[PDB]
């Protein structure tokens, strides 16, 4: 099983928050399909489902500006909330029957400012291993995804989460590779930036 | 709302070890569920309805309480194992608890320093970074000193620490000095400094901008 959150990353205040799940590998004619979102700090927060005949629960505390709806024919299911603050902002996450599997999650943050892509400066200096990396700064709002070679480096590569600086975000990745491996062979940081549907794809030069 | 405490709120570990993780609730709970949180992945479920191994989850994983009391205990402790752990309870109003992280205990390490000069692309924005890798020690804690033609810096300076890493038990840290272009060619030597505590000595990387 299979499941996809989309939608927009900055929703705008008092406005109306909307993110689709898909699912794939099984019907959501069965089990139970739910909402969960989590905030800074460890806080995961329950929002609600919709079930195999269609019927929704949802949180006491948000039932009145939240909907959860289906799409049968897409096997799909949709979450709505109204009226969004602040407070809102957190990691949406749409998961299955007794939170067994979950999607990969979208960071939604609701602001008025506009977004500001990325930059993507390139780190790069002997040694049997090299450590190579990007510097990815200047960029609102959160988050973005580094990737070396498409997944092929995943092992040896560390993700230095973002931090805040004159309201723009930045943060770091670093890959290490056998001294063969580089030059000889490109070696390539792709940084996505949905918020602003950017994505930039840096070569590591000599 | 039901209140859900987990105690305590960091649980450290060795290889091998089996520990009990506890989950207290405000009221009484008919059933308990278990989620585990590793760095960059989705949240997975170890334990349903108190004491059932999910799919996908080894057998070392174990629950068990009853009322308002309810436990999660992991056999032979992995480095994988290195991660944040929720329990859960479902009733008209389903909570979540604060979480439990587990950190993994080894061997000490020494950090891998790697210094980067600030890219040709970057100053011709007219801004300069310069970035200090710390890679693979352990334990989290230390220092980094950065030295701007001898002299010792402090503003401009960013740190960022990654998540225990779930293969070696070790941390990692990115060190980012940040100056305008003129400030940056203003001077000439550039230096940062490891300060762990596997060597008196500090590792240090440094180049010149000739």
């Amino acid at each position: 099983v299979q499941l996809q959150e989309s939608g927009p990353s900055l929703v705008k205040p008092s406005q109306t928050l909307s993110l689709t799940c898909s699912v794939t590998g099984d019907s959501i004619t069965s089990g139970y399909w739910n909402w969960i979102r989590k905030f800074p700090g460890n806080r995961l927060e329950y929002m609600g489902y919709i079930n195999y005949s269609g019927n929704t629960f949802y949180n006491p505390s948000l039932k009145s500006r939240i909907s959860i709806t289906r799409d049968t024919s897409k096997n799909q299911y949709c979450l709505q909330l109204n009226s969004v603050t602040t407070e809102d902002t957190a990691t949406y996450y749409c998961a299955t029957y007794r939170f067994n599997y979950w999607g990969q999650g979208t960071l939604v943050t609701v602001s008025a400012a506009k977004t500001t892509p990325p930059s993507v400066y390139p780190l790069a200096p002997t040694g049997s291993s090299v450590t190579l990396g990007c510097l990815v700064k200047g960029y609102f709002p959160e988050p973005v995804t580094v990737t070396w070679n498409s997944g092929s480096l995943s092992s040896g590569v560390h993700t230095f989460p973002a931090l805040l600086q004159s309201g723009l975000y930045t943060m770091s990745s670093s890959v290490t590779v056998p001294s063969s491996t580089w030059p000889s062979q490109t070696v390539t940081c792709s940084v996505a930036h949905p918020a602003s549907s950017t994505t930039v794809d840096k070569k590591l030069e000599p | 709302q039901i209140v859900l405490t987990q105690s305590p709120a960091i649980m450290s570990a060795s290889l091998g070890e089996e520990i009990t993780l506890t989950c207290s609730a405000s009221s009484s709970v008919n059933y308990m569920h278990w989620y585990q949180q590793k760095s960059g992945t989705s949240p997975k479920l170890l334990i349903y309805t108190t004491s059932n191994l999910a799919s996908g989850v080894p057998s070392r994983f174990s629950g068990s309480g009853s009322g308002t009391f309810y436990s999660l205990t992991i056999s032979s402790v992995e480095a994988e194992d290195a991660a944040d752990y929720y329990c859960h309870q479902w009733s008209s109003y389903p909570t979540f608890g604060g979480g439990t992280k587990l950190e993994i205990k080894r061997a000490d390490a020494a950090p891998t320093v790697s210094i980067f000069p600030p890219s040709s692309e970057q100053l011709t924005s007219g801004g300069a970074s310069v970035v200090c890798f710390l890679n693979n020690f352990y334990p989290k804690d230390i220092n980094v000193k950065w030295k701007i033609d001898g002299s010792e810096r402090q503003n401009g300076v960013l740190n960022s620490w990654t998540d225990q890493d779930s293969k070696d038990s070790t941390y990692s840290m990115s060190s980012t000095l940040t100056l305008t272009k003129d400030e940056y060619e203003r001077h000439n030597s550039y230096t940062c400094e490891a300060t762990h505590k596997t060597s008196t000595s500090p590792i240090v990387k440094s180049f010149n901008r000739n």
